[PDB]
């Protein structure tokens, strides 16, 4: 065997050249397809908000066509999905994971133009979903679409393009090549047996749309925090706590998104018209909490900075809290087309900042600012519901650029990942995998 | 690193007065800064202390607006208010930036301070006497001389001998408080063969009532 | 709030010589930090977090303590280590600090150097007379001084005021004005000063005549 093993060593890390030029080609596509997208629901976000002041006079008309409006757009969605692609339902990212076990097809042709089209509708409609998972699921399928166009062989070309496409996409929905890079070797890639992934190749890809991203959002940043305070050692007990707090939660959350799936099949019992007003509702009341209390809807970027700077008052964050974790999960657990990582960033933000201004009060010495914790949190939900606490603190920091809280930010997200263990619960991208696989079966 | 803090002074009982403190040789914004004071003899006091966004502002268990610190960060200073101030606040007021090891805060860099002086009395310029040797007449390798600065209010006042040049063998006597008025004397001895030679000058100053008198101590007819 | 008593208030030590301090709480507190006070100028981080020394402070200094009892500690004494300690506690808010312990340089007894002034002739112009009396570079620093008018006693319209230890000599000074006005002042002729220290049984007289 030690023969092998130095003829692996002897030949490790030489990744063919065309593989690596199609992560290239790849990364281009996926990130001049996650720009497009993104201004497309700007657009949206924007036409809306502008016919909100055509008809700004008489205040129930105006509640009523942003709820029409959104309602229509998620309709349009719902309906998009469950005609066209079933599989273009809800984060997207398990699905991929099932196509790099080999158990789940990427139908491309399908998904391509329904997740694109459908999200945007859902996402340019208000819905509480991030951009996350469309553009890592089309980033997928695009890079499968380019495999299939280039009719490339061999398990490695399948699963590294795959994998790419995924990595570039989700960096180009947060500008965090890193967190990128990091997702897809701590989550994505099969979690108990080897895998046949170019790194090198991922990282060309990755870059590459990174620098799209680039060309078309120069100066500004998804969350503007500016430079906080730095943190003490005897303060460092502080964040342990508040990890150990999202860790009871993380499970708790769980719970509520699988079971909120179930509970709103129900309601629809599968039929696509039920599902499509169903979703229209929900859709409508996004758009209608979109204008009474925007803190509430939307992807959660917005309100992010504000609770960073402490200026909600504990009641607007409780409140922001739980009507958030309902339009959250009601979003999500529908089935509609979008992410749930930014959500839960805006979740985690808000939570964190709470406990910020608890403990400020709490402790005078310790000369305390609420944003450290509110920064610490952002990405504690990423490692309390979906385990990959590696890339939630790489993709805070590469967001934050607040290195110096760097050990607070990893005491918490650990002590998250630590007490969810021993609360139960499970990553919910693989709880729902394995959902989507045991449904799979018992149907035969 | 220095902190310069100005302002201080003599105020009437019940009027208000604003102490500043300038800083400068480093980066102002992540400093959090803070206010203590010393009453005279006595011991540290601390005021209060406030954050780099000023967003967080604490003070000593006193009541009400009796403080308010405040700062400029454009202008790297830093500001205390006092208000109905009364004897109590008689004491000398320090400027310091905070830090920190393990995290339980010190007071890492303080300031030379300025002194508050709370009373009803007026500014009144002092008078410089020369303490010349009496009839001696005595040589000695030793001879001590010096003078008398009276009745001026409030401190304080400086005193030097030939510009600072004369710094060995120069004692010069805590001020004394009698009628609502300072007194306070310098003595410095020199070797016998210089002084009838050449000028010993003591030079008193007392900012205050805009006064700066050099008395030449020569000899007495 | 929490309350520091510092054991010393004032102690003497000679030259080459362990001395400890003690600061107190009412109540626990954890990583005390110390200052140096010397007189006339502005305090100095000295000890931190109980026994961390700042960067420029001799290695003979050294801290150290515990739950509710905290000292500062001095190995083979230096002159320049003459000043007042303080200590304080942030680790309860608000801090608060001690009442400081001053430090003196203990040495060789040193007897007074007496010198007396008559009234100036600037002063005497204007109606005053102030006579001052200069007791210089003694030690220890208890010291009795009785003034006398044509042999006579006076107590009144006498002011005296005592220096802080010395930089160099390690000696105290004291100074004695007696004002009186110009007519009580030309009415009498024989103005003695005498200073009583421990250095002897009998008075050191300084005096001078009006005549």
């Amino acid at each position: 065997r030690r023969r092998q093993l130095i003829r692996q060593l002897l030949e490790r890390d030489k990744t063919p050249l065309a593989i690596l030029f199609m992560a290239a080609v790849v990364g281009t596509l996926v990130g001049l397809a996650a720009v497009a997208f993104d201004k497309g629901v700007a657009w949206l976000q924007n036409q809306r908000m502008g016919a909100l002041v055509h008809t700004a006079d008489n205040y129930p008309l105006l509640l009523t066509v942003a709820f029409l409006c959104s309602a229509v757009l998620a309709m349009f969605g719902y309906f998009l999905v469950r005609k066209y692609a079933p599989e273009a339902g809800g984060s997207g990212i398990p699905e991929i994971e099932g196509a790099l076990e080999d158990q789940r097809p990427v139908r491309w042709w399908r998904v391509l133009p329904v997740k694109f089209f459908g999200g945007l509708g859902t996402l340019g409609g208000g819905m509480v979903l991030g951009r996350a998972g469309p553009t890592v699921q089309i980033g997928g399928n695009i890079g499968r679409m380019v495999l299939d166009i280039f009719r490339l062989k061999g398990d490695e070309a399948r699963h590294t393009l795959l994998a790419t496409g995924a990595a570039a996409g989700l960096a180009a929905a947060f500008n965090a090549p890193l967190a990128g890079i990091l997702f897809i070797i701590e989550e994505m890639r099969p979690q108990f047996r080897y895998t046949l992934i170019s790194i090198k190749a991922v990282f060309i890809g990755v870059i590459m749309s990174t620098i799209m991203y680039r060309i078309f959002n120069h100066e500004v940043a998804l969350i503007d925090v500016g430079k906080l305070s730095d943190a003490p050692l005897n303060t460092l007990w502080l964040y342990l706590i508040l990890g150990i707090i999202f860790g009871i939660f993380g499970p708790i959350f769980n719970k509520w998104v699988l079971g909120m799936q179930d509970l709103l099949h129900r309601v629809h019992g599968g039929n696509i018209t039920k599902w499509v007003l169903m979703g229209g509702a929900i859709g409508g009341l996004c758009g209608l909490l979109g204008f009474v209390a925007p803190a509430t809807s939307g992807g959660g970027f917005n309100l992010i900075p504000i609770a960073t700077a402490g200026n909600f008052s504990m009641g607007m964050l409780v409140f922001i809290f739980v009507a958030r974790v309902i339009t959250t999960l009601l979003c999500f657990s529908s089935g509609a087309p979008g992410g749930i990582f930014a959500p839960m960033l805006a979740l985690g933000t808000v939570l964190g900042t709470a406990f910020g201004m608890v403990a400020v009060e709490l402790f005078p010495q310790y000369h305390l600012e609420a944003g450290t914790f509110a920064i610490a949190g952002m990405g504690a939900l990423l490692a309390a519901s979906i385990r990959a606490p590696l890339t939630g603190i790489i993709l805070v920091l590469e967001m934050t650029d607040n290195y110096q809280l760097i050990l607070p930010m990893i005491i918490t997200g650990l002590g998250a990942t630590l007490l969810a263990q021993f609360t139960g619960g499970k990553p919910l991208y693989s709880a729902i995998l394995a959902r989507t696989l045991a449904k799979q079966e018992a149907e035969q | 690193v220095r902190l310069l803090e100005s302002g201080g002074g003599l105020v009437q009982p019940g009027g208000s007065l604003k102490l500043s403190c300038a800083a400068s040789g480093f980066d102002y914004s992540r400093y959090w800064m803070s206010w203590v004071r010393q009453a005279p003899g006595k011991g540290l006091k601390w005021i209060g202390e406030i954050n780099p966004v000023s967003s967080t502002i604490n003070y000593t268990p006193s009541l009400k607006d009796k403080f308010i610190i405040s700062r400029d960060n454009a202008k790297d200073t830093l500001y205390l208010q006092i208000s109905k101030v009364r004897s109590e606040d008689t004491a000398l007021y320090y400027c310091a930036r905070l830090y920190y090891g393990y995290g339980y805060w010190y007071f890492d860099v303080w300031g030379a301070g300025t002194t508050v002086t709370v009373s009803s009395a007026k500014t009144t310029p002092p008078s410089v006497y020369p303490l010349a040797p009496g009839s001696a007449a005595a040589a000695a390798s030793m001879v001590t001389l010096g003078c008398l600065v009276k009745g001026y209010f409030p401190e304080p006042v400086t005193v030097t001998w030939n510009s600072g040049s004369l710094a060995a063998g120069v004692h010069t006597f805590p001020a004394v408080l009698q009628a609502a008025l300072y007194t306070l004397s310098s003595s410095v001895t020199v070797p016998s063969s210089s002084w009838p030679s050449e000028t010993v000058t003591c030079n008193v100053a007392h900012p205050a009532s805009s006064t700066k008198v050099d008395k030449k101590i020569v000899p007495r007819a | 709030d929490i309350v520091l008593t510092q054991s010393p208030a004032i102690m003497s030590a000679a030259p080459g010589d362990k001395v400890t301090m003690t600061c107190s709480a009412s109540s626990s507190v954890s990583y005390i930090h110390w200052y140096q006070q010397k007189s006339g100028t502005s305090p100095k981080r000295w000890i931190y977090d109980t026994s961390k020394l700042t960067s420029g402070v001799p290695v003979r200094f050294s801290g150290s303590g515990s739950g509710t009892s905290y000292s500062l500690t001095i190995n083979t004494m230096e002159a320049e280590d003459a000043a007042t300690y303080y200590c304080q506690q942030w680790s309860s808010h608000p801090q608060t600090f001690g009442g400081g312990t001053k430090l003196e340089i203990l040495r060789a007894d040193a007897a007074p150097t007496v010198s007396i002034f008559p009234p100036s002739s600037e002063q005497l112009t204007s109606g005053g007379a102030s006579v001052v009396c200069f007791l210089n570079n003694f030690y220890p620093k208890d010291i009795n001084v009785k003034w006398k008018i044509d042999g006579s006693e006076r107590q009144n319209g006498v002011l005296n005021s005592w220096t802080d230890q010395d930089s160099k000599d390690s000696t105290y000074s004291m100074s004695s004005t007696l004002t009186l006005t110009k007519d009580e002042y030309e009415r009498h002729n024989s103005y003695t000063c005498e200073a009583t220290h421990k250095t002897s049984t009998s008075p050191i007289v300084k005096s001078f005549n009006r005549a």
